[PDB]
């Protein structure tokens, strides 16, 4: 239900960092953790790629420390760039997005 | 109030006298630009008499003033036409009438 | 695909460490400069109220939606001209400061009517120290805005990021304001010294 | 309030590919001249009125479709504001029908031959009926396009463009200052009859859709060289700027050698006498001289187009061979000019196309010299009118002259790599024009 | 629909103004109905009198550019039926304009006609160079004045009297109309009210309405934009037309004979077929 919220992205980007911010959470049980990172995993799957500019903002600056907490948005960034790779590769862009 | 304008040019020797049919090809328009009557389309020629008013009084003096084989254009005032009472249905009062008139022969 | 950017600070949560230069003694040699742009800054904003449509005014208030205190030069106070000359102050500590020594080529010298824009174009070499500049704009900016956040330990101010990541439009405000600096050098004739790289090299 | 009906004729427009107009620096010529002789018309074919009207129109904007359009339909020259008809008894413009007085006014007939000068100075239109003066002129008219003549028609009406010289031979003579219209066909086309953006044609097997037709612009006739203001050539350039007016010179003069020129004090091309064509140093300086300035842009447009060039080679320019004439293949002087060898030579398809770009260049800065002096295009050249059948941009000129500026720039190209001078070919930056 | 204290209106708004996707471009816009000038012309508090209102020929209408429209992009005025100018880099150097000049066996110059297919005035032309604040908090209400029995056009700033002016020919038909590059979500809005002394658009395009000076806004009126292409049926025929060359000094010969005829269907307000 993601998939058109550009009218709200303000909220939504917001609620990405949020639940981003809860991942890299001390005091998490493995079992809670995963439960976090499905529901990241899920959100980026549908939320268009213009709205996810922020969120990969922060991701430069945390990922390349590569240290334990590193593994989750490797597999983000990687599920992200081949689902979106249109919009950054093609001049014209991906379709209607 | 008839004023004709020469757009092809005639004989120039013989023209209409009272009690001589003319038969002319003719094409009238109201003055804005609306036509409403034309012998062409029904592909036969007008013909009336001089002097016996069967036509309006704007053609009795147009038709006079051209020459047998002339193109002229008529332009006849409200009061030369139908004026005030008008024609119901085809011509509005107070109109005035153009009219693309040739003198195809006498007789 | 070639990087409008192409320079790194290639440097190392997110803590923006500021330049350190009250430590340093600031050379006053160009004080003509120092002093008179100082408040120069300060009278490009009477003519930012000419275009706000909003004149100055003398007293004290809120209606004005302007500076109430902006006041001509004969009846202007210098209480606030010798406190507005700080951020210059530090301004000029901070270019000084990264090994860019600075030589007056040349030797001369209510409304500004010597207009400082910002729309025109400059050099690469010296417009990527004005930029560099403006990094330090933001990540003092960044300090002093973390230091009080820092009491609370969660949560982050959104423009918390590193200069080079935040975008153009979040960035104009410290653009802007290190290139209008590097203006007024240019027109007057300030060397600043401390690469050459084509397009075709810069592709990814 | 209710739709009305009635019956009306087609209407086509028939026009030359003679297009002409007015732009700042533009090549073309100002005044223009062509007559219209009637043959034959039938008043009346059908219920209604022939239709024959002669006049000019513009290219961008004049697209009368058949059928429908303003008014009850037909729409021909006059009847929108980009054409400028004359009937005979009306002047068209704007589907306004205005009464103009000529001597013997009447309706187009035969035998009947129409003027139409075009003045874009002006600018203004007039005409002219078996030559007496027509007593009315459209002016002050736009001028953001081409003018081409153009003939409006029903069925029933046959007559014949004059265009003058071989297209049709003036039956009165044109006002002074004006040109026929024969003299304004581009190097690269026949003069023909056309319609006018035609979606529709007869072929072979069958009736073939056509799409819009690429149509040129007032500005494509204005040459647009590149910036040289930027004067500052690297000082081995500007030494060896003068030696290139040299060697050029001197190919100059041997192909002129191959047309057959020989040495003399007179510079002719028929009597095919030449000062230089003895060698580049017994050429007279300031003879030499009048292509230094040319000389000297030629490297600066190296350096305008972006092409890097430096001295990378010193002692290939101290060592080179010499190519001299044959001594058979000998002027009245007898000498052997000896331009520069560079048979060795060698260029990349990259440094192909950068000459290419020069000679357009080359073309163009002497193209807008000429019209600050007054020149025009002609096809027919006229040294005393200063009309030049080559007073053109580069794309619109003809291939074979094309190729031999080409040939020039190669050469001119080839002295410097037979000096050892590094050319760098500037990496090319797409650009899309939309003409339309 | 009208008020108390305002007339009935047309409004424009951007539906996507600011979003992503957002297509901002040169918009031509004009009403339905056109008024018609008569076919001929004449020879050479706040209460509208009963004897003045009933005689007038003068007729009023008024384009309001709400604050946050740059005036500068906001063009009123009229256009002819025949006006099919779709340019996107549109100003008043585009406007179609000729003069027909018609004189005497000698020069003596005795009727210079003017013609174009569009009448308007530039919004540019009625801001004072203040130093900023563009974007005023007064809207621009620029008027438009035609007299049907004298063909004279006149335009108001803000009330003030411009000093551009048009002269039209009589049976002249003009549509209102505004073109305008949107710069705010609320862009322009046709007002079809009334001055003193002078009659509404109303009661110049209905016939029933002509003695009514209340200003009305039938549906048939209605906001219309240029849209640049149209389906048009091909013809089943064609004029067969010969082109040659019939020699050096005969010139380039043209000629068609047979006869082609269509049923035209012809609209007469937009006065095409
Ligand atoms: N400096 C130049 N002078 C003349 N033409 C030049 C020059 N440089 C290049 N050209 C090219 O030469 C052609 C026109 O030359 P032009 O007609 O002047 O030759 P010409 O009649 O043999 O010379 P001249 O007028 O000196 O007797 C064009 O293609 C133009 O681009
Ligand atoms: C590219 O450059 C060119 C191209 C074409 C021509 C010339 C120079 C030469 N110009 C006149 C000229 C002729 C000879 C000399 C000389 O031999 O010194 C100098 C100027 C016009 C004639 S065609």
């Amino acid at each position: 239900l993601f998939a058109g919220t550009e009218h709200r992205a303000i909220m939504v980007d917001s609620m990405l960092h949020t639940v981003y911010r809860l991942s890299r959470g001390r005091s998490l049980t493995k079992a809670q953790r995963d439960v976090i990172e499905d529901c990241l995993m899920a959100l980026c799957r549908y939320i268009r790629p213009s709205m996810l500019q922020h969120l990969l903002r922060r991701l430069v600056f945390d990922v390349p420390i590569l240290n334990e907490f590193a593994k989750m948005p490797l597999k983000l960034l990687t599920n992200h760039y081949e689902r979106c790779w249109k919009y950054y590769c093609l001049p014209t862009g991906w379709a209607n997005f | 109030g008839v004023q004709v304008e020469t757009i092809s040019p005639g004989d120039g020797r013989t023209f209409p006298k009272r009690g001589q049919t003319c038969v002319v090809h003719y094409t009238g328009m109201l003055e804005d630009g609306k036509k409403f009557d034309s012998s062409r389309d029904r592909n036969k020629p007008f013909k009336f008499m001089l002097g016996k008013q069967e036509v309006i009084r704007g053609w009795e003096e147009g038709v006079a003033q051209m020459s047998v084989g002339q193109r002229a254009k008529l332009t006849i005032s409200p009061d030369y036409a139908y004026g005030a009472t008008g024609h119901p249905g085809i011509i509005p009062p107070h109109a005035t009438l153009v009219f693309d008139v040739e003198l195809l022969k006498l007789e | 695909y070639v990087d409008a950017s192409y320079s790194s600070k290639a440097e190392k949560n997110f803590d923006p460490r500021p330049v350190e230069t009250l430590n340093v003694i600031i050379p006053e040699k160009l004080d003509s400069f120092i002093n008179k742009f100082a408040e120069y800054t300060h009278e490009k904003w009477a003519f930012d109220k000419i275009q706000n449509n909003w004149s100055y005014g003398e007293n004290v208030d809120e209606e004005l939606k302007t500076h109430p205190m902006l006041r001509p030069y004969k009846t202007f106070s210098e209480k606030d001209k010798e406190i507005y000359r700080w951020p210059i102050k530090e301004s000029l500590k901070a270019m000084i400061a990264w090994e860019w020594t600075i030589e007056k080529a040349r030797e001369g010298e209510y409304n500004p009517q010597p207009p400082d824009l910002s729309g025109v174009t400059l050099s690469r070499e010296l417009q990527a120290m004005a930029e560099q500049l403006a990094e330090n704009y933001h990540n003092t900016w960044g300090r002093k805005k973390k230091q009080e956040l820092e009491a609370k330990g969660g949560g982050t101010h959104p423009l918390l990021v590193p200069y080079d990541t935040l975008t153009a439009k979040e960035k104009a405000r410290d653009r802007e304001k290190a290139q209008e600096l590097l203006k007024f050098l240019q027109m007057n004739g300030y060397a600043v010294t401390r690469l050459d790289t084509s397009s075709i090299e810069k592709r990814f | 309030l209710l739709l009305q009906t009635n019956l009306i004729n087609y209407v086509t427009s028939i026009r030359p590919n003679i297009f002409v107009g007015r732009a700042e620096g533009s090549t073309q010529y100002g005044k223009w001249y062509f007559e219209v002789m009637v043959d034959e018309v039938v008043p009346f074919l059908t219920a209604q009125a022939t239709h024959l009207r002669v006049g000019w129109a513009l290219t961008e904007g004049y697209s009368p479709y058949p059928g429908g359009g303003e008014g009850w339909g037909g729409n021909g020259v006059g009847d929108d504001l980009y054409s400028y008809g004359f009937d005979g008894l009306h002047l068209w413009t704007g589907h306004v029908a205005r009464p103009v007085t000529s001597p013997g006014q009447h309706l187009l007939a035969p035998e009947d031959v129409v003027s139409c000068c075009l003045d874009l100075s002006v600018p203004s239109i007039s005409f002219r009926i078996n030559g007496c003066p027509v007593q009315g002129v459209f002016e002050a008219f736009n001028l953001d396009g081409l003018f081409f003549p153009v003939v409006s028609f029903s069925a029933g009406v046959k007559v014949r463009f004059l265009l003058g010289g071989r297209h049709g031979e003036f039956k009165f003579l044109p006002p002074p200052g004006y040109a026929p219209c024969h003299e304004a066909v581009l190097p690269r086309e026949r003069l023909r009859l056309e319609p006018i953006k035609e979606y529709r044609r007869e072929g072979p097997r069958g009736p073939h859709l056509v799409g819009p037709s690429r149509c040129l612009s007032h500005t494509d006739f204005v040459p647009c060289p590149v910036d040289t203001v930027q004067i500052v050539l690297p000082p081995h350039l500007e030494r060896i700027r003068e030696k290139l007016a040299e060697n050029i010179h001197e190919l100059w003069a041997l192909t002129r050698i191959e047309q057959g020129w020989t040495y003399g004090p007179v510079r002719d091309d028929n009597k095919r006498l030449h000062p230089c064509l003895v060698n580049f140093h017994s050429l007279p300086e300031p003879e030499r001289n009048y292509n230094l300035q040319m000389s000297g842009e030629t490297l600066k447009t190296l350096l305008a187009l972006g092409c890097h060039v430096g001295m990378a080679d010193e002692k290939a320019e101290d060592n080179l061979k010499k190519t001299k004439l044959p001594k058979t293949y000998m002027m009245s002087n007898g000498y052997k000019p000896a331009p520069l060898d560079l048979s060795h030579v060698r260029l990349t398809p990259a440094q192909t196309t950068l000459v290419d770009r020069l000679a357009e260049n080359g073309h163009n800065v002497w193209a807008r010299d000429r019209v600050a002096q007054g020149w025009s295009y002609s096809a027919v050249q006229d040294i005393p009118a200063r009309r030049n059948p080559r007073l053109v941009p580069y794309r619109l000129l003809d291939e074979a002259t094309k190729r031999s500026n080409r040939d020039s720039l190669c050469q001119a190209v080839r002295t410097l790599l037979g000096y050892g001078y590094n050319i760098e070919p500037p990496d090319q930056e797409p650009s899309q024009v939309e003409n339309q | 629909d009208g008020t108390v204290d305002t007339p009935p209106c047309l409004r424009l708004a951007h539906r996507t103004w600011g979003s992503q996707n957002s297509l901002v471009e040169m918009l031509f816009l004009r009403l339905s109905l056109p008024v018609q000038f008569h076919q001929h012309f004449r020879c050479t508090d706040n209460r509208d009198d009963p004897e003045i209102i009933l005689n007038t020929t003068t007729y009023y209408y008024s384009v309001r550019v709400f604050a946050g429209q740059e005036p500068s992009c906001v063009w009123v005025g009229w256009v002819t039926p025949d006006y099919h100018q779709h340019d996107m880099n549109f100003d008043l150097s585009k406007v179609r304009a000729v003069t027909v000049t018609m004189g005497d066996e000698q020069g003596n110059v005795h009727s210079s006609l003017k013609c174009s297919n569009c009448y308007m005035v530039w919004g540019g032309d009625f801001v004072s160079p203040g130093q900023q604040g563009r974007i005023s908090h007064t809207d621009l209400v620029i008027g438009c004045l035609v007299d049907l029995a004298t063909g004279l056009m006149t335009f108001t700033a803000n009330g003030k009297e411009s000093n551009t002016f048009f002269q039209v020919e009589p049976n002249t038909k003009l549509f209102p109309a505004v073109f305008v590059l949107p710069t705010h979500q609320n862009v322009i809005q046709f007002e079809l009210g009334k001055q003193k002394n002078i009659m509404p658009l109303s009661a110049a395009m209905f016939l029933s309405e002509r003695k009514n000076p209340a200003p009305q806004c039938p549906p048939r009126l209605e906001v219309q934009m240029l849209m640049p292409v149209s389906w048009s049926r091909m013809p089943n025929h064609f004029l067969q037309v010969e082109t040659r060359r019939a020699g050096e000094r005969l010139g380039w010969a043209v000629q068609c004979q047979d006869p082609l005829t269509m049923m035209a269907l012809h609209i007469p307000e937009e006065n095409r077929c």
